[PDB]
C-alpha cells in the first residue's frame, strides 16, 4: 500500500498520506480529522485487511495523524503511487505540487499562498495551512501533497470539486514528521 | 443531516456518502449541506450511503 490509497476506518474512507518510520516501527500519515475517533484502520471496504491503529490525532488547530502498523505482511512502500518519495520539504509560493487522493486519483497545480487559516465551523479551525489550486473530493482526505521526490503535505479540505476546479488545503508534512518523529523512507 | 449552520466556504473531505433527491451521491454532509445552500432550498436527502 502506498500514498494515495484508500484506507477505511470504522467511520468512512480517508486516503493514506506518506508511510513513515521511527527505527524500526512503520506507521502512516493521514489528516487529523481522519483520525479523530477511528481505532483500527482497514485496506478494503470489507474490513478484511487490517492495517493498523491511531497512535496520534491532531485536529482542528492542526490536521494530522499517524496509525501505527500492526499487519506484518503487507508492503509498505515509500512512495505515492509509483512515485518515489525521498525527502520532505516547505511549501512556497509558486511550487508545482501534485496530490493523490483514493477519489480522485492525481491531479496537479501549484502553491498558491501558505499559512492559511480554514474554518471547518463549528470551532472546527485550522491554521498554518498551505492554500492551493488544486481539486480535491470526499474520499481524498489525508492524502500526499507533493512535488518530484519530496513529501510537502496531507490534504485537509477546501471548497469546490475536479470538474469545476477548486481551491484545497493541505497541512505541512513536516510539522506532523517532527511531533511524531519520523520520517519518510 | 441538519443544513442550517450553511454555507461553509470549506470542507474536509472525508468519504461518508449521502443520497440527494437529485440522485447524486454527496461524499459528505459537508459536500451535501453547501449543495442545499446552493440549490436555495430545493434538494433534499433521499437516504444515507450512495444513491
Amino acid at each position: 500500500i502506498s500514498g494515495g490509497d484508500a484506507i477505511y476506518s470504522s467511520t468512512g474512507r480517508c486516503s493514506l498520506g506518506f508511510n513513515v518510520r521511527s527505527g524500526s516501527t512503520y506507521y502512516f500519515l493521514t489528516a487529523g480529522h481522519c483520525t479523530d475517533g477511528a481505532t483500527t484502520w482497514w485496506a478494503n471496504s470489507a474490513r478484511t485487511t487490517v492495517l493498523g491503529t491511531t497512535s496520534g490525532s491532531s485536529f482542528p488547530n492542526n490536521d494530522y495523524g499517524i496509525v501505527r502498523y500492526t499487519n506484518t505482511t503487507i508492503p509498505k512502500d515509500g512512495t505515492v503511487g509509483g512515485q518515489d518519495i525521498t525527502s520532505a520539504a516547505n511549501a512556497t509560493v509558486g511550487m508545482a505540487v501534485t496530490r493523490r487522493g483514493s477519489t480522485t486519483g492525481t491531479h496537479s497545480g501549484s502553491v498558491t499562498a501558505l499559512n492559511a487559516t480554514v474554518n471547518y465551523g463549528g470551532g472546527d479551525v485550522v491554521y498554518g495551512m498551505i492554500r492551493t489550486n488544486v481539486c480535491a473530493e470526499p474520499g481524498d482526505s489525508g492524502g500526499p501533497l507533493y512535488s518530484g521526490t519530496r513529501a510537502i503535505g496531507l490534504t485537509s479540505g477546501g471548497s469546490g470539486n475536479c470538474s469545476s476546479g477548486g481551491t484545497t488545503f493541505f497541512q505541512p508534512v513536516t510539522e506532523a514528521l517532527s511531533a511524531y518523529g519520523v520520517s519518510v523512507y | 443531516v441538519d443544513c442550517s449552520e450553511y454555507p461553509k466556504p470549506a470542507c474536509t473531505k472525508e468519504y461518508r456518502p449521502l443520497c440527494g433527491s437529485d440522485n447524486k451521491t454527496y461524499g459528505n454532509k459537508c459536500n451535501f449541506c453547501n449543495a442545499v445552500v446552493e440549490s436555495n432550498g430545493t434538494l433534499t436527502l433521499s437516504h444515507f450511503g450512495k444513491c
